[PDB]
């Protein structure tokens, strides 16, 4: 659920 | 000391929200961040900034659009806020087309070039990543 | 006169060189965490202070959850780039 | 567990990209700056707003005298980069 | 706590490295007017009760064996870390009196992970260098 | 007697 930007 | 924020208006808070990205930039869509340019649409209309939402720019539209911005009369303002959202890396940021160069959208309301805003404080708020760099932390 | 770069300040989500992260419910822990911050402190605290704020939460509060070991358990700092020459407060009076 | 970067501060004496000027008796802007912002007010205010009085002072009081143009009449800002996780008072 | 804890029994280290002479091979010009910002320094950092050590022109080597040294010291009750680079630089780099430093290099030292009695504390490094070679001409307001 | 570093 965490994505990484 | 600090600066003057009793000028008729706070200023403009300028939100970039780039969301869905080409694929031939090989960049994936980047979910959850509607929630940020909604909470951060509250939270600057709370401070009574004039908030402009902008969501999915090319890189040529977001140079198109910081350059318009710039020239505006900020005479009566008291700042001005910038947030981007996207994919980046160190130095850059992504429009839905490609990146471009922070310090291109930056140089737009040095000093110099934006006279209106001379003295005043501008801030750029930058969610992106800056690298592929990891960090595992360290228990205490 | 005064230089052309003073005046800025530049609030990024991580530290040079890493890796920023984003619930892809709730949004981007930077994003979520200033906005409690401004909504908690901005009549209070100077904006330096309110960002610390930010730092603060970011480091303690959150840590990556992925399904890939890769970019599980991760951590984040902002970081906090100022050339302002004078203090910033939101409120009045 | 809190971030390996976590809790450093880099205090540069000049911008990304830029030079950063010294005077050859009286030493560099930014140091002459800092130590007077210190002895002024390290007892008095939070260290991050130390530094934007040190900020000001770099910006507004000092411009470069050169007998050669290119660098005569310039200007410089310094640059906070903070990973600090709390305030930090000298008192 | 907003605040960082700064009533261990001592304050910290204060380190100055002071590069005033660099090698003829760098073709680098002297430093005239370091030494008064090394000693300002040294005085104003004993004020606010921290040990200072000053160091004079270092090669890129001794810097690094000075930083690697220093971290692995223990600072368990030391509330703070400062260390001052004077000296000449780029973006990122700053200069032994023979080559240059990644800058990286010197604080990954005290990286969280890597010196682990300095970690939660205030680590602050205060760098006199160039950052590259533009000119800021200013605007009058 | 303003020099660059």
């Amino acid at each position: 659920i965490t994505v990484a930007d | 000391n600090s600066y003057k924020m009793d000028y008729p208006e706070m200023g403009l808070c300028i939100i970039i929200n780039n969301k869905n990205f080409h694929k031939s930039t090989g960049m994936t869509s980047r979910s959850g961040t509607d929630v940020d340019a909604a909470n951060l649409r509250e939270t600057f209309r709370n401070l009574k900034y004039e908030v402009r939402n902008k969501n999915d720019l090319t890189r040529e539209e977001i140079v198109e659009l910081m350059r318009d911005v710039s020239k505006e009369d900020h005479s009566k303002r008291s700042s001005f806020v910038c947030v981007l959202l996207s994919h980046g890396e160190e130095g850059i940021i992504f429009g839905t087309n490609g990146p471009v160069d922070l310090k291109k959208i930056t140089n737009f309301f040095r000093g110099d070039r934006c006279r209106s805003l001379t003295g005043k404080p501008k801030l750029f708020i930058i969610q992106a990543c800056r690298g592929t760099e990891l960090d595992c932390g360290i228990e205490t | 006169k005064i230089p052309v770069e003073a005046d800025f300040l530049y609030a990024y989500s991580t530290a040079p060189g890493y890796y920023s992260w984003r619930n892809s419910k709730d949004g981007s822990w930077f994003i979520q965490s200033l906005c409690a911050m401004l909504k908690q402190y901005a009549d209070k605290l100077e904006f330096m202070h309110i960002l610390t704020r930010v730092n603060r939460k970011v480091a303690t509060e959150f840590e990556s959850f992925s399904f890939d070991a890769t970019f599980h358990a991760k951590k984040q700092i902002p970081c906090i780039v100022s050339m302002l020459t004078k203090e910033l407060y939101f409120y009045h009076h």
